[PDB]
DNA sequence: TATACAACCTACTACCTCAT
DNA sequence: TGAGGTAGTAGGTTGTATAGT
């Protein structure tokens, strides 16, 4: 006996069709034999083809592209169904699905362009109608519908390749979690010391104006060169407030908030990082928001790091891997670290006009895949620490803050096969 | 060494309840959720502007391959996908011309150029629905690329095409087009002149301005899956949603135009299972804030939001949701959710949820070219984790995030759940999107068109508008 | 009406969308 | 796909209370 419906094609060329007429016939209800839905493994797979087209197959659907006629595996699969047109001895066994616009009638071979044009050309749907409706008018044997084997093969079958596996996959953060804290954070009662008007962000060290005290991780005794006539100040008289508490929100005075003091060490971490990169042998990008920090080129061996590359080129114009700090404390303290690509048309003289750089960016960005952005970052972050397991920011002359050098690793089961 | 859960893929419904993870493959295998009768469509544009529409029509019935058809999949042609025609013989048309063009554009000011033209199409639109005997479906404005040009705000005319000087010394054409619209419903599918027609708009080298050959069957998915939500039915749902939900998107815009910056119209948007969402129109308050830069609501109006939300619910689905998800890119004040509270039945869940972007956690996998698969997340506390919607997919074999993906600060700000549904719901709805037909939202419908949307508050105000399906507001 | 501060507003950049 | 538009977030620029005449 004998039920389905062999489709003949060209791979890849008219794949996107016959994938399409398989399933849509498939669920449908007819049974599609086809090379798509098999991994096939004999020296059978011919005659598997073979067998199945001489015997069981009721109808032959040839895809009648250009490919489809000139390839040596489809008229070796056509060879068969004329051959076996004959014991049928029905007219419409082969059916020439005219997909493609522009067949000449040269191509077609010869057996199927004397034959009736199923015509895909002019719209896949009403197609569909005509290879059915043709499916109608001699009784070529159907299952009701069931469109859930339709898809149980593309979920399986074509999808087989490509989905979500059990596997195991780490990776990498930007965030770079502080390490060390210095043991307090206290308040100085600076009083006549402390001047409003003067700016401290050339006090190289982090300092900010909160209220009438003065706030840093720098012990009074630090700021002395830009800061004269201070001591004067006991050094009791301030608020020596336990970090280690902060954190936690162990701290909370109904004077100030933890959720300000919070707030209060990024400026300070942020400022830390912005000096430390003042003598950290990179030069800087400014955005508005904060600097962006990139090596000018020749600084690293032919423009090379620990064998990464943070300094390119693109076109007339270099380009250089810059990194940003944002400090954030939540959930665990860490510097997060976001990727930037400044450019140069020359070594270490930075482009005038954004909009070039904007365009420069997105051009560059579409080299660097997932791969790359992780290497150069984690170099670059490699490249700035100041021995093994981390980097220095320097809040005062005892006190300093660590960062660690190599980000949160992430581990999960599952992850995708690479193409 | 944290350790990341992952998120199982959310299956999505089309015909035949047989559901899977990409419309575009979901709808090319088995078609919409509910197939219509034929979409009637309507056309406001230049006589150009229908041979236009009319190439496309005739275009999609005939399959249009993107470049790849792996990462994007082909769009095999309109009743094959819908199992439906959306007929270029079947057109009802009302003409616009040149004459009208230039008389009304031609204005010194853009807000009197732009508010006219925008007034011009809704009488060619609004004479023909309201005054038809027969019945279009969707209103495609087919919009000339000199009203595209000209009808924003910080586009500058040359002072030398001005017909009239400006009369005195929003603004975006088409929001405003779909907001002034917006009172008496109807579906308005805003399209360009040149997207349809985009290998005919050659530039000064004889190239295509903007070329198109990479994806122009994904288009047709956009453009059709819009098209055919507008024309009534929904392409699909959600296929494995928990009976009973209620999600509200919180939207607001600042309106500028008030001399106290603190004027921004509100709004919720509510969405099930389906995405066909209905949007609650909040009436304008002092909901921008200035110290802490964010949006807030007082009590009063947020109840009658809720209300009007659990009641329209309660007249949609006979009871009140036992679960209810708020939305917002913003924490909650303990006052306006105290105020949700009051209104909610006793023993439905409310939920607040805070869906913030910033820029957290990048994280980059190790070894390959791709990124971490979407599904990835990280779970922070029982009540804040890091979701992303966005990365390599294998059914796609692509990433969605076209660069290195940025997952989604998610904190329950008020109320109390299980993070993991949470995470779960979320990624479910990046997948109701009909308008954008792609495999993932980026952000859960609920605020995803919270920016789209925000204009068409502000651009129709007078309105007291009822509560609309999204359709209306797209 | 001085300023000692408060709270805006404004670039700039990384993303992300649509007159898609 | 991409030329667009938006959304973060800082701040310096700015518009308001305080304080002293
Ligand atoms: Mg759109």
């Amino acid at each position: 006996m004998r039920n389905k419906i062999f489709i003949s094609h060209a791979t890849p060329e008219d794949d996107d069709f016959t994938r399409w007429l398989s399933l849509k016939l498939i669920g449908l209800g007819y049974e599609v034999w086809c090379d798509i839905l098999f991994l096939d493994k004999g020296v059978d797979f011919w005659s598997t083809i073979e067998k199945e087209i001489r015997e069981n197959t009721c109808k032959f659907l040839i895809v009648s592209s250009t490919a489809g006629n000139k390839r040596e595996g489809v008229l070796k699969e056509l060879a068969v169904a004329t051959k076996v047109k004959k014991h049928l001895q029905d007219d419409m066994f082969i059916i020439p699905l005219a997909i493609d616009e522009n067949l000449s009638y040269d191509d077609i071979n010869i057996e199927i362009v004397r034959l009736n044009a199923i015509d895909f050309k002019k719209s896949w749907a009403k197609g569909l109608q005509d290879l059915l409706d043709a499916f109608e008018k001699q009784n070529v044997p159907k299952k009701p519908p069931d469109h859930s084997k339709s898809n149980l093969l593309y979920q399986q079958i074509f999808l087989h390749d490509k989905q979500a596996i059990e596997k195991e996959e780490t990776y990498d953060s930007n965030w770079f979690p502080i390490i060390s804290f210095p043991n307090e954070l206290r308040f100085h009662r600076y009083d006549w010391r402390l001047p409003k008007q003067f700016d401290v962000r050339t006090l190289a060290f982090p300092a900010i104006r909160y209220k009438e005290y003065l706030c840093t991780f720098a012990w009074e005794y630090d700021f002395i060169h830009q800061l004269p006539k201070t001591e004067t100040y006991n050094g009791q008289e301030s608020i020596r407030i336990s970090t280690s508490d902060i954190l936690s929100g162990r701290y909370d005075t109904d004077f100030i908030r933890n959720y300000e003091c919070q707030r209060l060490i990024v400026q300070l971490i942020n400022k830390a990082f912005e000096l430390r990169m003042k003598d950290k042998n990179v030069r800087e990008y400014q955005m508005s928001k904060t600097f962006a920090y990139w090596i000018e080129k020749g600084k690293l061996e032919k423009d090379k790091f620990e064998k990464i590359k943070l300094v390119g080129k693109q076109k007339n114009k270099y380009w250089h891997f810059g990194i940003s700090a944002a400090g954030k404390l939540y959930p665990s303290p860490v510097l997060m670290v976001s990727s930037h690509i400044i450019f140069t048309m020359d070594g270490i003289n930075l482009i005038k006009s954004k909009s070039i750089q904007h365009s420069s960016r997105r051009k560059q960005g579409k080299n660097w895949w997932n791969d790359k952005w992780r290497e150069k970052l984690l170099a670059f972050i490699r490249f700035l620490s100041d021995d093994q397991n981390a980097i220095y920011l320097n809040v005062g002359s005892e006190e300093k803050i660590l960062i660690s050098n190599k980000p949160l690793k992430f581990f999960g089961k599952m992850s995708y096969v690479t193409p | 060494m944290k350790e990341l859960i992952y998120i199982e893929e959310p299956s999505i419904l089309f015909a035949h309840g047989q559901k899977c993870t990409d419309p575009r493959d979901g709808l090319a295998l088995f078609g919409p959720l509910n197939q219509i009768y034929g979409i009637k469509s309507g056309v406001v544009g230049t006589q150009k502007g229908l041979q236009i529409f009319k190439s496309y029509l005739d275009k999609i019935q005939k399959p249009i391959y993107n470049h790849n058809n792996i990462t994007r999949p082909m769009f095999p042609g309109f009743e094959a996908v819908f199992g439906c025609k959306w007929e270029s013989q079947n057109i009802v048309f009302k003409e616009i011309t040149d004459e009208e063009i230039r008389r009304y554009l031609f204005n010194a000011s853009t807000h009197k150029r732009t508010y006219d033209l925008v007034t011009l199409f809704n009488d060619k639109i609004i004479t023909a629905n309201k005054n038809d005997e027969e019945r279009v479906d969707v209103w495609f404005v087919i919009v000339p690329e000199e009203i595209y040009k000209y009808c924003r705000p910080n586009s500058v005319l040359p002072n030398e095409l001005v017909q009239t000087k400006s009369l005195i010394s929003d603004a975006q054409f088409h929001d405003q087009l779909k907001a002034r619209l917006l009172e008496h419903t109807i579906p308005t599918q805003i399209l360009r002149e040149s997207t349809l027609a985009w290998r005919d708009f050659k530039n000064t080298f004889g190239a295509p301005i903007r070329d198109f050959s990479k994806i122009e069957g994904h288009l047709a998915w956009t453009i059709s899956t819009a098209a055919y939500y507008k024309a009534g039915g929904k392409p699909w749902k959600l296929g494995d949603i928990r009976p009973g939900v209620c999600y509200l998107g919180l939207v607001y815009k600042k309106i500028e135009k008030s001399k106290n910056p603190q004027n921004a119209c509100c709004a919720a948007q509510m969405f099930l299972d389906n995405g066909d969402g209905t949007v609650f129109k909040g009436e304008v308050g002092p909901w921008y804030n200035p110290e802490k830069g964010e949006y807030h609501l007082k009590p009063k109006e947020a109840k009658a939001l809720l209300t009007q939300a659990l009641e329209s619910y309660k007249e949609q689905n006979k009871s009140y949701p036992k679960e209810v998800f708020i939305h917002a890119r913003t924490r909650f004040n303990d006052e306006e959710w105290n105020a949700f509270n009051e209104v909610t039945p006793k023993n439905t869940n409310l939920v607040g949820v805070t869906i913030t972007k910033s820029k957290p956690l990048k994280l980059y996998k190790t070894e390959g070219a791709f990124p971490i698969m979407r599904g990835n997340a990280y779970i922070v506390d029982e009540k804040k984790a890091f979701l992303w919607t966005l990365g390599f997919v294998p059914k796609l074999q692509s990433t969605l995030s076209m660069e290195v993906p940025n997952p989604i600060f998610i904190e329950i700000n008020k109320g109390e759940a299980e993070i993991q549904q949470v995470l779960k719901d979320i990624l479910a709805l990046t997948k109701l999107n009909y308008n954008a037909c792609i495999y993932a939202d980026g952000e859960p419908v609920t605020l995803r068109f919270a920016n789209k949307i925000g204009e068409i508050l502000t651009a129709s105000t007078e309105i007291k508008t009822p509560p609309l399906a999204f359709k209306y507001y797209i």
